[PDB]
């Protein structure tokens, strides 16, 4: 995936397997004045 | 690293690093920083790596 912005392409390398957080991680830094929060909220209800 | 780790030295003008162990960038930064007082040569890593 790529980055567009203050021309500072950046193609971000996401590997099959990396969860969210890895995700985020990586996408943050390089392009200037950027952030990047990871956040997992899964429910559960069990039926019968 | 395959099997091991890096036991080089570095000699930064008269004085000679005797440093050991390099597995990572985090470990060197380490080995660096506690030699700071030696070697007169600041080092810095960042969260990128």
């Amino acid at each position: 995936v790529n980055l567009v912005g203050g021309g500072q392409v950046k193609n971000i390398a996401i590997a099959a397997g990396d969860s969210a957080k890895a995700i985020a991680e990586k996408m943050d830094g390089a392009i200037p004045n950027l952030s990047a929060r990871a956040r997992t909220v899964f429910t559960a209800d069990v039926s019968g | 690293v395959t099997g091991g780790s890096l036991n080089f030295d570095v000699t930064v003008g008269s004085n000679t690093v005797s440093l050991a162990g390099v597995t990572s960038t985090q470990d060197l930064a380490d080995q660096l920083n506690s030699n700071s007082s030696k070697l007169g040569i600041t080092a810095s890593i960042n969260d990128k790596g």
